[PDB]
């Protein structure tokens, strides 16, 4: 003889998708649409609650991809746009006075750049990285981009580096947050807390290694969405970081020429002192260190007696064969063959980088940007958090695949899930209305 | 096993008054209604007085609406009776008992579950 | 706290009714998602009031449990379940529930009506 | 089924009202009609709990009918008149039944509140 | 009119809260002026509706006057000041009062449950 | 046959018919299609 | 026929160089100056 009773504000949610609301405490990140983040924010510990989270099916991820590209994008719209730069250039190689191993890398290229006036053309010479620009057959050459997309040129004002951004729930909606220590990416989680925001994700851009990310509480922890599956990758969270010292050592020299109403078109000018080559630092002893915990954890999945080789990616564009980073203004592609070149069965390392200005990001096409040069010598001291692995018998290979930005994003968004609260539910009390 | 053990007064003169302290352990106080109930010496039980499990609530028979108020404190597990106007037909043995009331989420009692031993009011 | 309550059993959670319903309400893409919480909101409202419960958190009803629905004991669903084991259990009956609801209700205003209408 | 009692007399058509209140609520451009439609749903709601019928669909009031805004009787309202048609015949007297409404609903709070003042 | 009993006494403007009532709800940027104000209009009858106030203007509750809040006299508070002064007064005591009134209308729901559950 | 005002002459007539008429049109020259780039990222499609 | 409404024996203190409508004003004079400039031509081949 029980009755249905109507409750409103029940602790009843579901899984959804919906808009998060972006929070920060000139800079390409910052966005004056972002609300005031809370200076004390309060986080909820749920206790008895188990909840199954999965890291690849997490909407948040392609929210923050979506707006990361857009900001992006809305910060490179209101800055010069090269389009008079696609013109031919006659480039012979920069050829400094002391012999370097690095003839070719830099070419100085003449070329007819318009200005203010419609009815003249400036003669410039420029400097451009080998990688800018591509020979048509001094020598001609065009920008490796003018056969595929117009050059935006990035505000020389705009800083590039990392801010963190908090996603917070919208009213109705609620972020859980994990907390299960050495949580896999999937499963039943046992620890969860909601939050009304999540911490503070630096949106980093970068290929292979992961940078300037969050570290597994206890032990490396590797994720993947089927890892039996070569097609998908495999993101490691390291519990200690890797510091690698990241350099462009030479001291460059920018020269900036008006090319119209309002526009200036900053260029690469010289090279004072000698030409030395970018590059990065990573201790020996430390990588040693962190390849031999990953193969432990590797061998914990395909077999305590098989061998876990590591190699160099197989080929394809730059972005993905390199470990590509933006650092100090400048945008960094470093070999990273001498990291993994190793077979594991049963003092410091210097990787060279080459530096590009014209980058396609987001794996678009037809959509280049312009990094202006950086004056002087820049230097980066970074921490890699994490590895994005690939896979390809008694042996296994596994290379740094890459690329996807959405990884990376994963792997600090693999603790959070956004669920709609159901307030009303029934329940058969006795209790009868008048 | 639940145990009540009431504690209160004697011999109080006509019109004056009394109040009755009952101690209860055994079981948690909180999740049960709490009701006193009258026995004269010369006559059966009669159902004097009724409060819930939180003491939000009580009910008493119509003729002491006026005399007798219930209460009951959750956190020192004690359920205590003050009667005022003390009137010749009241005297008689007052008993604790666990029951007769559930909070609607509960099933239903309507009964008592425990009896303590029982205080003797006189006049 | 908001959800502290998750994981406590169906007792112990309908005490804290009010954190969670202030939480429910406390460029494109955002204005969407604001109009879009505030028409579930108003949907829960008006389904409450339609039930005759729009200005209560418990509300009291004369639909009776019919126990197909469920034929557990009142100390095995206040007591031992959480509201997140409830709502998977009678998922598939929530509708045939708001219907009886709403025609009790829609009875009960007649038989109001007609009971103001007596002399 | 929604609207479906629109060609009905007042009365049939006074058992559906759950129907159509179910169903009122149920970029730029799309943005400021949903927003609008949530604003005079409100203004509706609002409306009503001004005249102390916030939770009801039938509310019954002190406000006595003037004869002079339809002088019909009920037989002829409730069995043989539709609601468009009475709508469009006391379209010109809604604003004086609302405002009675409105001045009687203050003047029950005002009464209900020194009933509630006597010790 | 509008905001007319403004500098008026609390006891005489306490009779045209209907006009201020009806008057509360009367591109990007203008979107979400109005978004932002259905929220706040929302939060209001919200947080009423938690103190069981859902329907009314003027709503007794159960909290009692802690007289540290104010000491006044009520003839100091209704005939001899203004709501801004009032306002202005209790502005460091209104998350106390209103803490008190959703306690007890927990309470009261509480309570109100567990005396239809006698049969 | 729908018209605003039928005796009008300013208002055209809207002619429903409760059978349809087949009508089968055809561009019976094989055009060939060339494309040239223009610009960056930008091509000219015209008939060859 | 815009209504006033008089209010009696209120005092309010105003400040006028502290008024968020002279910012709103000028965002909105800004805003339809440009929206009338871009439907414009844009006269670039004078810069000669
Ligand atoms: C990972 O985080 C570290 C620390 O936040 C980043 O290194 C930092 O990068 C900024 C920007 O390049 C440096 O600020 C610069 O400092 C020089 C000092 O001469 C100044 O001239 C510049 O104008 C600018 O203020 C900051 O010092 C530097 N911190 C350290 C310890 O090196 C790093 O870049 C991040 N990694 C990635 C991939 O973004
Ligand atoms: C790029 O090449 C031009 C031409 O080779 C360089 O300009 C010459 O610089 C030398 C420096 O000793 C002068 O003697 C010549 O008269 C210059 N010729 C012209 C036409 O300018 C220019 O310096 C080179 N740019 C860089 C950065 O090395
Ligand atoms: C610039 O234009 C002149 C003609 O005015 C031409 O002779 C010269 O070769 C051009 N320079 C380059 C680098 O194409
Ligand atoms: C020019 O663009 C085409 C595709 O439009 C591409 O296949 C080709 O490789 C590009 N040229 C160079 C030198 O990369
Ligand atoms: C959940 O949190 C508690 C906090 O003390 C911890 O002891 C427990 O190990 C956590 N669960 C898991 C699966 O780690
Ligand atoms: C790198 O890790 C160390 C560990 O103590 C931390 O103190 C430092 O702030 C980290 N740096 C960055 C840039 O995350
Ligand atoms: C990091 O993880 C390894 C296991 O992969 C463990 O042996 C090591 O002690 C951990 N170090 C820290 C500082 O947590
Ligand atoms: C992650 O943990 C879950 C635990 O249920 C397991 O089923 C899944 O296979 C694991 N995945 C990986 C990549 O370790
Ligand atoms: C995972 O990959 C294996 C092949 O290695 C495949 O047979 C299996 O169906 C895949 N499972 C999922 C869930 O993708
Ligand atoms: C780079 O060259 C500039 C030239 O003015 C000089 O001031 C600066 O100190 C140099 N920096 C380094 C690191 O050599
Ligand atoms: C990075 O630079 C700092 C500067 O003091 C140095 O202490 C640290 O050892 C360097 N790290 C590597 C890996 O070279
Ligand atoms: C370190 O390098 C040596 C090189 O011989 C290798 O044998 C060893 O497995 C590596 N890892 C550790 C943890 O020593
Ligand atoms: C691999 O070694 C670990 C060491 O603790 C052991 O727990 C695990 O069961 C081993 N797996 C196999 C397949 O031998
Ligand atoms: C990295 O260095 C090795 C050295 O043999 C070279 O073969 C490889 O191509 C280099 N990687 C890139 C991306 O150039
Ligand atoms: C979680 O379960 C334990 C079981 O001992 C219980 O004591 C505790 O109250 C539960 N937590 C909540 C929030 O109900
Ligand atoms: C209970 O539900 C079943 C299945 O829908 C139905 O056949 C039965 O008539 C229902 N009983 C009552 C009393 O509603
Ligand atoms: C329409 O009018 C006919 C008249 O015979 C009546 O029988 C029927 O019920 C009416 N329809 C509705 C929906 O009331
Ligand atoms: C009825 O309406 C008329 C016309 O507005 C008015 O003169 C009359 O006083 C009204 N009577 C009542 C009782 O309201
Ligand atoms: C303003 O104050 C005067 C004082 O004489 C009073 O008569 C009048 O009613 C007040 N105005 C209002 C609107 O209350
Ligand atoms: C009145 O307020 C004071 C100060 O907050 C507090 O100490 C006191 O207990 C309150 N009294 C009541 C009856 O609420
Ligand atoms: C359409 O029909 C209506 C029927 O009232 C008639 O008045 C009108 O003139 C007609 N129009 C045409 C164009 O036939
Ligand atoms: C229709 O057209 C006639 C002229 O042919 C004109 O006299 C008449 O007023 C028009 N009516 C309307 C409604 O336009
Ligand atoms: C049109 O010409 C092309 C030339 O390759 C030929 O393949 C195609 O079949 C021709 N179609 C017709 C309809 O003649």
């Amino acid at each position: 003889n029980l009755w249905v009773t109507v409750y409103y504000g029940v602790p009843v949610w579901k899984d959804a998708e919906t808009t998060l609301f972006c929070a920060s405490d000139h800079n390409v990140w910052a966005t004056h649409a972002c609300v005031p983040t809370d200076p004390n924010p309060q986080e909820i510990h749920l206790e008895n609650v188990t909840e199954e989270f999965n890291m690849w099916k997490n909407n948040m991820v392609e929210q923050m991809h979506e707006d990361i590209i857009s900001l992006w994008d809305q910060s490179l719209k209101p800055c010069v746009k090269l389009t008079p730069l696609c013109v031919t250039l006659q480039c012979t190689n920069y050829a400094p006075k002391l012999r370097s191993m690095m003839r070719g890398e830099i070419k100085n290229c003449s070329f007819n750049m318009t200005t203010e006036l419609r009815d003249k053309k400036q003669k410039v010479y420029s400097l451009f990285y080998r990688l800018d620009v591509v020979q048509i057959n001094n020598k001609e050459y065009r920008l490796i981009n003018c056969n595929t997309s117009a050059i935006t040129q990035a505000c020389p004002k705009v800083s590039f580096e990392p801010i963190p951004i908090h996603y917070c729930a919208p009213a109705g909606f609620a972020i859980l947050k994990c907390k299960d220590k050495k949580f896999n990416g999937t499963g039943p989680c046992q620890n969860v807390s909601t939050v009304q925001c999540t911490h503070g994700i630096k949106p980093v851009v970068s290929t292979q290694l992961l940078l300037n990310g969050s570290l597994a509480e206890e032990e490396v922890i590797i994720r993947s969405e089927n890892i039996t599956n070569n097609a998908k990758n495999i993101l490691v969270q390291l519990n200690t970081s890797v510091q690698i010292n990241c350099t462009r050592p030479s001291n460059n020299t920018v020269k900036s020429i008006r090319i119209g109403p309002g526009q200036a078109f900053y260029y690469f000018g010289d090279v004072l002192g000698h030409v030395r080559m970018a590059h990065c630092n990573i201790s020996k002893a430390t990588w040693n260190e962190t390849l031999g915990k990953v193969v432990k954890q590797l061998r914990k999945h395909f077999g305590n007696n098989t061998i876990i080789r590591f190699a160099q990616s197989s080929g394809g564009d730059l972005e993905v064969t390199t470990h590509s980073f933006n650092c100090g203004g400048e945008f960094f592609y470093c070999n990273t063959s001498g990291l993994f070149n190793s077979t594991w069965i049963s003092d410091s390392l210097i990787l060279p980088c080459w530096i590009k200005q014209i980058i396609n990001m987001w794996q678009r096409i037809g959509q280049a940007m312009y990094a202006p040069p950086i004056q002087g010598v820049i230097r980066c001291v970074s921490n890699i958090t994490g590895l994005i692995l690939t896979r390809d018998s008694t042996t296994e290979t596994f290379r740094p695949g890459g690329g996807d930005m959405r990884d990376n994003w994963r792997s600090e968004l693999y603790k959070y899930k956004v669920v709609k609260i159901e307030p009303l539910g029934v329940a058969p009390t006795r209790c009868k209305r008048r | 096993e639940v145990q009540l053990v009431e504690t209160g007064g004697g011999l109080v003169q006509p019109g004056g008054s009394l109040k009755l302290s009952c101690r209860a352990s055994g079981y948690t106080f909180s999740s049960f209604a709490m009701s006193w109930v009258r026995q004269a010496p010369g006559k059966g039980l009669e159902w004097v007085s009724l409060i819930n499990d939180r003491g939000g609530l009580t009910f008493y028979v119509d003729s002491v609406k006026g005399r007798f108020t219930i209460s009951r404190d959750n956190s020192k597990n004690t359920l205590s009776l003050q009667m005022h106007s003390l009137r010749d037909g009241d005297t008689a043995v007052y008993y604790c008992a666990t029951g007769g009331m559930s909070s609607a989420l509960q099933s239903s009692k309507y009964y008592f579950d425990f009896w303590g031993q029982g205080a003797l009011v006189t006049v | 706290g908001f959800l502290g309550a998750a994981g406590s059993t169906m007792g112990a959670a309908s005490m804290t009714l009010t954190v969670q319903a202030r939480n429910l309400l406390s460029g494109i893409k955002q204005l969407q998602a604001r109009v879009l919480a505030v028409e579930h909101y108003l949907r829960d409202q008006q389904l409450l009031g339609i039930w005759g419960c729009s200005g209560k958190l418990i509300c009291c009803t004369n639909v009776p449990w019919n126990s197909s629905w469920s034929n557990r004991n009142l100390s095995e669903i206040w007591d031992n379940m959480t509201w997140l084991q409830w709502d998977k259990e009678i998922s598939n009956y929530t509708q045939i529930i708001y219907g009886l609801l709403e025609e009790s209700q829609n009875q009960q205003e007649k038989n109001e009506q007609d009971l103001l209408a007596l002399d």
